[PDB]
């Protein structure tokens, strides 16, 4: 059905296409330095280096900077993939995706600052807890619905779904981080990349794939908040992917019915049948009898009451985020791979 | 229980990208 509710959503992301549209045929650039920050702790690292907890000393905010090595970032082949990540960053804008506040690189590293998100990783809440409830999983998967509505109508993929790079903000919302793998792309895209636990079976198998790789991810994600496991697990990768090209996956004895049945549409091999990919688009997903009580509007204004409320000690405390041994932030004397970075 | 399964597996710490 096509209806008033269906054409708001329409002329909204027209709008928000023109808007990103204007920022990413026109980034910004270098638009602070290193020694306007105070750094403080390590919140979290990678393959290319860690996200810190920072104070701009200006300001006296506090902020989330994340640092990459350009010698380690070449090494791993993800030269395009860092361009991608901080061209799209800057260029979006919706409530729950982590706002890029500056960016700027020096001989050694590059550096995108992030606004701080103090509760932690869902995936630390997530483990610890043990499983959420069906009313707590619905609540954060209706925020990451809007937010691939809002991603792929801009032409984005996001492909690196999973907890861990899901942040709890001070009012119980999510804000998505790390977009190392995102990629403005039309038509279909070929690189093998993700998580394992996540990877749609069409990425394993080497074919072309496209935005519903994600609503596989979504899949997942809404699996694993209810059930405190992934629905695809080993102690080996190879052992994870013959899991996922199977086309087997079996559910707790908790799982709701309707839950189940959302879970086997988007957890669907075959790409003409899978949720978010037919027809219908997103609203196949959003108008499913698990989703009958989501006031989708109410999320994204986020007037819905939290599951929870982070912990907050006071500004610039990190008790909910684990201990990292800390590193130096070495500046070589010399510039590292300036030709390869030169839009940075 | 699947469950004690995953606990006792080598994959309930944060995962890393490929
Ligand atoms: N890992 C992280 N922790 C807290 N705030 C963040 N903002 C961006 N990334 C973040």
């Amino acid at each position: 059905k096509k209806g008033s509710e269906q054409e708001s959503v329409k002329e909204f992301l027209a709008k928000a296409k023109e808007e990103f549209l204007k920022k990413w045929e026109s980034p910004s650039q270098n638009t602070a330095q290193l020694d306007h920050f105070d750094r403080i702790k390590t919140l979290g690292t990678g393959s290319f280096g860690r996200v810190m907890l920072v104070k701009h000393k200006e300001t006296g905010n506090h902020y989330a900077m994340k640092i990459l090595d350009k010698q380690k970032v070449v090494k791993l082949k993800q030269i395009e993939h860092t361009l991608n990540e901080k061209r799209i960053l800057q260029a979006v804008n919706f409530p729950f995706l982590v706002k890029l506040e500056f960016s700027f690189k020096d001989n050694s590293n590059l550096y995108m600052v992030m606004e701080y998100v103090p509760g932690g990783e869902m995936f630390s809440h997530l483990r610890r807890i043990g499983r959420f409830s069906e009313p707590h999983a619905r609540f954060y998967a209706a925020q990451i619905v809007l937010t691939f509505e809002y991603l792929h109508s801009l032409d984005l993929i996001y492909r690196d779904l999973k907890p861990e790079n899901l942040l709890i903000d001070q009012q119980g919302y999510i804000q998505v981080t790390d977009f190392g793998f995102a990629k403005r792309v039309k038509g279909r895209t070929w690189t093998l990349c993700g998580t394992p636990e996540y990877l749609a079976p069409e990425i394993i198998l080497s074919k072309g794939y496209n935005k519903a790789v994600d609503w596989w991810a979504l899949g997942v994600l809404i699996y694993e908040m209810a059930a405190g496991y992934p629905p695809f697990f080993a102690d080996q990768p190879i052992q994870i992917y013959e899991k996922i090209v199977s086309g087997k996956v079996r559910f707790p004895s908790h799982f709701s019915s309707d839950l189940k049945d959302l879970l086997r549409n988007l957890l669907q091999v075959d790409l003409t049948k899978r949720f978010g990919n037919l027809k219908n688009g997103v609203n196949d997903i959003k108008n499913h009898k698990w989703f009958a009580t989501t006031d989708w509007i109410a999320i994204y204004q986020r007037k819905v009451e939290a599951p929870f409320i982070p912990k907050f000690k006071g500004p610039g405390d990190t008790s909910n985020f684990d201990d990292y041994e800390e590193e130096e932030i070495r500046v070589s004397i010399n510039e590292k791979c300036g030709k390869e970075f030169t839009e940075f | 229980t699947t469950y004690a399964d995953f606990i006792a597996s080598g994959r309930t710490g944060r995962r890393n990208a490929i």
